[PDB]
């Protein structure tokens, strides 16, 4: 999925993997998150002219797993 | 001025890029 945030003049974008903001995942206004298997939250700190704001965030929600198909029981057929 | 961050675009398959 592709996240999208505000473009701010003078800004530096820091994306983090956790609300603790100790480890980076990316640096972009529109980063891609890949191989998503669980709901995942990214946090964003925008620093403008040296001023770092409160991180914003959003959670990418993973669609439910589709149901297993209904097929017939083991069968047997006679040749021909 | 500062050490840059460098990011990969994911795992690469052997012989790829």
């Amino acid at each position: 999925s592709n996240l999208s945030t505000a473009t701010v003049s003078g800004a530096s974008y820091a994306w983090y993997s956790d609300s603790s903001l100790t480890s980076l995942v990316s640096t972009a206004q529109n980063p891609m998150i890949v191989n998503i298997s669980t709901d995942t939250t990214w946090y964003l700190v925008v620093t403008v002219n040296g001023c770092s704001s409160v991180a914003g965030s959003t959670t990418v929600i993973v669609y439910p797993t589709p149901a297993t198909p209904n097929v017939p029981a083991n069968f047997a057929v006679c040749e021909g | 001025p500062a050490q840059p961050a460098v990011f990969n675009d994911g795992p690469v398959c052997e012989g790829g890029n």
